[PDB]
RNA sequence: CGCGGGGUGGAGCAGCCUGGUAGCUCGUCGGGCUCAUAACCCGAAGGUCGUCGGUUCAAAUCCGGCCCCCGCAACCA
RNA sequence: GCCCGGAUAGCUCAGUCGGUAGAGCAGGGGAUUUUUAAUCCCCGUGUCCUUGGUUCGAUUCCGAGUCCGGGCACCA
RNA sequence: UUCAUG
RNA sequence: GCUGACUGGGGCCUGUAGAGCACUGAUAGGGCUAGGGGGCGCCUACCAAACCCUGUCAAACUCCGAAGGGUCCCA
RNA sequence: UCGCCUCCUAAAAGGUAACGGAGGCGCCCAAAGGUCCCCUCAGGCGGGACGGAAAUCCGCCGGAGAGCGCAAGGGUAGAAGGGGGCCUGACUGCGAGGCCUGCAAGCCGAGCAGGGGCGAAAGCCGGGCCUAGUGAACCGGUGGUCCCGUGUGGAAGGGCCA
RNA sequence: UCCCCCGUGCCCAUAGCGGCGUGGAACCACCCGUUCCCAUUCCGAACACGGAAGUGAAACGCGCCAGCGCCGAUGGUACUGGGCGGGCGACCGCCUGGGAGAGUAGGUCGGUGCGGGGG
C-alpha cells in the first residue's frame, strides 16, 4: 500500500530466516520447497479450508503477500510489465510455514491443511505443535 | 546544557584553558596531541583576596611567568564558556598577543 | 523595589508555614517563585495597516517590562498566518517585578473577572507550574476602556520550585491565590 | 541579472550576479581590483 | 504477420554518471602534502590532526606523512595522517 | 494495444497561474405578474472541483499514476 | 541589441505648445419605468509612472530609471 | 404596438 | 632491473550475502484503546492511529554484517 | 529518450548495462555568502483566554526520528539548524600536491605575496552542508591595456585581460 | 605513597538512563545584589560583575542497585572465497578453508592519563 514497487525477481535461494517454527494456533502447513505463493493462492487455499471445516477456527495466514509479480501483455520489450496480474507474491522459502489452523480437531485439521497444499503449488510437510519456544 | 565547545575549534597547540569559579579562576597550559598539562595558576590560592578582576589580571602575569619559565611563547585561548570579558587575560610575558 | 508587600509576606510567614506544614529539611527544598510568564496569542497579521503593536506597549504597561514579540515556529495555514514573523507577545517576569506583578494581579486584578468564583485547582498537574488564563485583559489596575481599541485577554503561567502539585499548590494558596472547591 | 561591478568610473568589472527585484540598484560592494587596491565598485 | 500489437513509453532510463567516491589513501599509505585521502559526499571521514577538510568534505593531508585512522565510536571516524622524520 | 485530451453547480461550460482570491447560462426554490399556465421581473441557495498519493504551510490549480469519456494512430510485410 | 510612442479615474485616450486638470465608457443616485435596453439629469473610482532637476508655480520642459506597446536587426 | 395558451 | 600476475604476514577501507526490526515502509493474530457506523445521551465486533505481547518481509530499510574483494608496506 | 544530479540494479574497492526500477535540474541567494557571539530540534505528555486535534506560552521526557531553498542519498546539534553584531574572501597574482580521466573536462587544494573582512587572540574567509543548476571551439560585441600597428607619426583593425 | 575535590584529556555506553544515600573543612555550585563591565528580539533566567550573609535543597561529585539500556562469548547453524557433484527446473548436496546475525550464559553503573588545591 506504500513505497514505489515494481520490484525485481530477487531469486529464492537459501532458506533461514525463510522458515523457524509454528508460531499460532495449533497445526501448520509448511513449505517444502521455495515457490512464490500468489495472492491468488493464498485466498484459493484460504477459502478451502474455512469452506471445508465451516464456520470453523482461526486459520491463520503468516505470509503476506509483498512483492509485485509483473506480466507483460503479449508483446516485446519496451519497460518493465504493467505490474500485478493477479497481483502481489509471497516469495515463500521452504521451512516456511504458511497456514496455521487453530483449535480445530486433528481429522479436521489434517483434511483441511492437505486441501490447502493441494491448491498450493509447493510440496508441503504439515505439522502438529509443540514447536521451537523459548518460555522459562 | 553549557555544550558550547569553544574547545574543539582549537587545533594550533599549547591550549591555554581557563575556569572562571564564583571563588577562584584556574588557568592551565595544556599540551595537544600528547594531552599533558604543562603549566597552571590558580588564583585565590596564590594570591590576592577576591577583588576577581584584578586578580584574575595577577593571576594571568603569574601564569605568564610560569610560561617563560620554561620557555613558551606561542599560545591559543580557550574554556568555551568564556564570553571573553572581566575574567582578564590581558597579559604581557606570552606572545599570542592577547 | 527590593521590600515588595507580597515578598516579604513570602520571607515572613510563608516559607516557615509550609516548613511547620511539610516538614521540610531545607530551606531551599520549599517551593520558591521563579517565573510568571504572560503570553498573548495574537493572530492579527491583516491588510488595511493592521500594526496592533499598541498591545506591546499595553502589556508593559501592565507588568513593568517590555515584551518581546515572537515569531511563530511553524506555519499552518489554518489560521491565514505564515511564514514565521508576525506576532506572539511573551513576558517573563523574575524576582521582584515578578512580586510587584504578583501584588498587583492577586489583590487588585482577580478581585476583577467579571463573575470569579475562582481559579481552578485542577490546572497544575505534576510540575510547579501553575497557569492561568484571563479572558478580559483590563482588570489590571492600569488600563480602563479610553486606552485600547480590543479586548486583548492574555494567560499567565507562574513556575515554582516545587517537584510535585500538591507543593506549589500549598505555595500559591498562601501567597495569595484563591480557589475553587 | 549577470551584473559587473566597475571601480568607480574606472576599470575592474568584479562580475557578480544579481537578483533584480529583489534588491540591486547601485549595488556597492568593496572590492580589490587589479590596479589601486580596494575601492566601492558600483555594479555595471 | 507478426501483429506488434503494442508499445510503451519508459521513463525510467537515467542515470548520473558515477563519482569514484570513497577513501583513496588507507592507513599506512606514505601520503603528501595536498594529496587528497577521502573523497566523500557526506563527512562520513572527520578530519583529524593535519588532514584538512576540503570543500565538498574531501579529506587530505596538509603534511608529509603516513595516514593512520581511528574510529572514535560516538565523535567519528577521524583520518590523520601522522607525520614521519 | 501505445500516445494526448478532458473531467468544475441538477445539466452544459468558463475556469482556477504557482497554488491561498471558484463562477456563467439554463435549470432550482421562494416571491411578483396572470382568472391560471407560459414568458418576464426580484431575493438567494447549490459543487467531496474524476477518485486516489505526492512535494507543499496549504491543492481544484503543479507532479505522478488508476477508472469512465473524447480525439488519434494500429503502418511496411 | 538598438530605434520610436506611451505611462492621465475601474478602463481607453486629448492636452492652453507652463497661469484651468478632462472627455467617452463603466459604477452609483435620481425621472419614466409591463420586460431589459435605449433615453434624460447629477456625482467618481484621480499624487496626471517614479524620483532628481529647469521655472515664480510642472501632466506639459530636461535627463536618469522602471514597468509598458510595437518596429527592424542579427543570433556565434 | 408590444405579448403565447387554457 | 625484481618491481610484475599469484601468495604469506600486517594494517585499514566497504555495507553485498546473510540476518534483524534500531530506523523508511509493508505487515499477521490477540489485548489495550483517540476520530467516523448501530437510536446515540456516557454508549456497540481490532468495522478503527499510538502502545502492547506474539508474528513476519524488503534492490530503492539497516542496530549489526561475514566469505571476500581493493589498496599500501615487509617478504 | 538524447546533457547533468540522486539512490537502486552494482555482485561489502572503484567502475559497470538494458527502451530496467524511482525521482529531479536548466535555477536560486546581497544574506540562504564571510566572520564573531549566543541558542537548540521534531515530537509526545500534561497545563493554559479567544486559541484547530500542531498557532503563541510554561514544565518534563525528549540524541536526532526536526532543519539545512529545491529531488534523492551522504552528512549533521561537539552545526552544516535558528537568531544577533560587523562586513564583502561571490578578491587579485599564483599554487606544491592530488583525485579523476582515453584526451578535453570536472573536483579538492594547504601554502606565499598584495590588499582587506571578522575576532582580544588562536585562527577562519578565494561563495553557499555536498553532489545537479549547464556549453568546447569558432565569429562577434562591450570596458580597459605598459602589445601590434604593413615606409614613418597616428588611426582603422587586431591581439591580451575582463 | 594512598584516598578527597577541582579542572583537563584518552578509550568511546562494559562507563547511558532511571532509581536508591551521601558530600559542604575546603574546593564546586546554588545563592545576595545590579552600583561596576557587559547583558538578554522580554527577563543579571542565560551571559557578566560585585559579594561572601545562608545551603547542598537542586546541579554536580562519589558509593550501592540491574529496572530499562549497552556489551555479549563458548558452541552451532546461516553465508561463502576454493574445489566437486546432483537438479529438464525452482535449486540443492559433499569436501576444503573462513565464519557471522539474532539468541542464550553472562559481563556491566567506569577504566585511565596530566596539572593544581587539601588531611
Ligand atoms: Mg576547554
Ligand atoms: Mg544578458
Ligand atoms: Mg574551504
Ligand atoms: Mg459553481
Ligand atoms: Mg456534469
Ligand atoms: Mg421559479
Ligand atoms: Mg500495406
Ligand atoms: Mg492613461
Ligand atoms: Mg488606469
Ligand atoms: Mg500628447
Ligand atoms: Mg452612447
Ligand atoms: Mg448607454
Ligand atoms: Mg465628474
Ligand atoms: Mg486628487
Ligand atoms: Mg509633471
Ligand atoms: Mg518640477
Ligand atoms: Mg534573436
Ligand atoms: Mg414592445
Ligand atoms: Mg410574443
Ligand atoms: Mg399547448
Ligand atoms: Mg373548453
Ligand atoms: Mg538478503
Ligand atoms: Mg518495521
Ligand atoms: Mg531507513
Ligand atoms: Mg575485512
Ligand atoms: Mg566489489
Ligand atoms: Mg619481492
Ligand atoms: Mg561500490
Ligand atoms: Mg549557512
Ligand atoms: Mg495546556
Ligand atoms: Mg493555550
Ligand atoms: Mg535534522
Ligand atoms: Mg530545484
Ligand atoms: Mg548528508
Ligand atoms: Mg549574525
Ligand atoms: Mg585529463
Ligand atoms: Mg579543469
Ligand atoms: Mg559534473
Ligand atoms: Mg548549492
Ligand atoms: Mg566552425
Ligand atoms: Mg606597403
Ligand atoms: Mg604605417
Ligand atoms: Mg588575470
Ligand atoms: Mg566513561
Ligand atoms: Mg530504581
Ligand atoms: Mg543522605
Ligand atoms: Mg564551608
Ligand atoms: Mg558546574
Ligand atoms: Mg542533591
Ligand atoms: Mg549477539
Ligand atoms: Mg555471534
Ligand atoms: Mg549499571
Ligand atoms: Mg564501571
Amino acid at each position: 500500500r506504500m513505497k514505489y514497487r515494481k520490484q525485481q525477481r530477487g531469486r529464492l535461494k537459501g532458506a533461514t530466516k525463510g522458515g523457524d517454527y509454528v508460531a499460532f494456533g495449533d497445526y501448520g502447513l509448511v513449505a517444502l520447497e521455495p515457490a512464490w505463493i500468489t495472492a491468488q493462492q493464498i485466498e484459493a487455499a484460504r477459502v478451502a479450508m474455512v469452506r471445508h471445516f465451516r464456520r470453523g477456527g482461526k486459520i491463520f495466514i503468516r505470509i503476506f503477500p509483498d512483492k509485485p509479480y509483473t506480466k507483460k501483455p503479449l508483446e516485446v520489450r519496451m519497460g518493465k510489465g504493467k505490474g500485478n496480474v493477479e497481483g502481489y507474491v509471497a516469495v515463500v522459502k521452504p521451512g516456511r510455514v504458511m497456514f496455521e489452523v487453530a483449535g480445530v480437531t486433528e481429522e479436521q485439521a489434517m483434511e483441511a491443511l492437505r486441501i490447502a497444499g493441494h491448491k498450493l503449488p509447493i510440496k508441503t510437510k504439515i505439522v502438529r505443535r509443540d514447536a521451537y519456544d523459548e518460555a522459562q | 546544557k553549557f555544550r558550547v565547545r569553544n574547545r574543539i575549534k582549537r587545533t594550533g597547540r599549547l591550549r591555554l584553558s581557563v575556569f572562571r569559579s564564583l571563588k577562584h579562576i584556574y588557568a592551565q597550559i595544556i599540551d595537544d596531541e600528547k594531552g599533558v598539562t604543562l603549566v597552571s595558576a590558580s588564583s585565590l590560592a596564590l594570591k590576592l583576596k577576591g577583588n576577581k578582576t584584578e586578580v584574575a589580571r595577577q593571576v594571568g602575569r603569574a601564569l605568564a611567568e610560569k610560561a617563560l619559565a620554561l620557555g613558551i611563547k606561542q599560545v591559543a585561548f580557550d574554556r568555551g564558556p568564556y564570553k571573553y570579558h572581566g575574567r582578564v587575560k590581558a597579559l604581557a610575558e606570552g606572545a599570542r598577543e592577547g | 523595589p527590593l521590600d515588595v508587600a507580597l515578598k516579604r509576606k513570602y520571607y515572613e510567614e510563608v516559607r516557615p508555614e509550609l516548613i511547620r506544614r511539610f516538614g521540610y529539611q531545607n530551606v531551599w527544598e520549599v517551593p520558591r517563585l521563579e517565573k510568571v510568564v504572560i503570553n498573548q496569542g495574537l493572530g492579527e497579521a491583516k491588510e488595511d495597516a493592521r500594526i496592533l503593536e499598541k498591545a506591546a506597549q499595553e502589556l508593559a504597561l501592565i507588568t513593568g517590562q517590555k515584551p518581546a514579540v515572537t515569531r511563530a515556529k511553524k506555519s499552518i495555514s489554518n489560521f491565514k498566518l505564515r511564514k514565521g514573523m508576525p506576532i506572539g507577545l511573551r513576558v517573563t517576569l523574575r524576582r521582584d517585578r515578578m512580586w510587584i506583578f504578583l501584588e498587583k494581579l492577586l489583590n487588585v486584578a482577580l478581585p476583577r473577572i467579571r463573575d470569579f468564583r475562582g481559579l481552578n485547582p485542577n490546572s497544575f498537574d505534576g510540575r510547579g507550574n501553575y497557569n492561568l488564563g484571563l479572558r478580559e485583559q483590563l482588570i489590571f489596575p492600569e488600563i480602563t476602556y479610553d486606552m485600547v481599541d480590543a479586548l486583548r485577554g492574555m494567560d499567565i503561567a507562574v513556575v515554582t520550585t516545587a517537584e510535585t502539585d500538591e507543593e506549589a499548590r500549598a505555595l500559591l494558596e498562601l501567597l495569595g491565590f484563591p480557589f475553587r472547591k | 541579472l549577470l551584473l559587473e561591478c566597475t571601480e568607480c568610473k574606472r576599470r575592474n568589472y568584479a562580475t557578480e550576479k544579481n537578483k533584480r527585484n529583489t534588491p540591486n540598484k547601485l549595488e556597492l560592494r568593496k572590492y580589490c581590483p587589479w590596479c589601486r587596491k580596494h575601492t566601492v565598485h558600483r555594479e555595471v | 504477420m507478426a501483429h506488434k500489437k503494442g508499445l510503451g513509453s519508459t521513463r525510467n532510463g537515467r542515470d548520473s554518471q558515477a563519482k569514484r567516491l570513497g577513501v583513496k589513501r588507507y592507513e599506512g599509505q606514505v601520503v603528501r602534502a595536498g594529496n587528497i585521502l577521502v573523497r566523500q559526499r557526506g563527512t562520513r571521514f572527520k578530519p583529524g590532526k593535519n588532514v584538512g577538510m576540503g570543500r565538498d568534505f574531501t579529506l587530505f593531508a596538509l603534511v608529509d606523512g603516513v595516514v593512520e585512522f581511528q574510529d572514535r565510536g560516538r565523535l567519528g571516524r577521524y583520518v590523520h595522517v601522522r607525520p614521519l622524520a
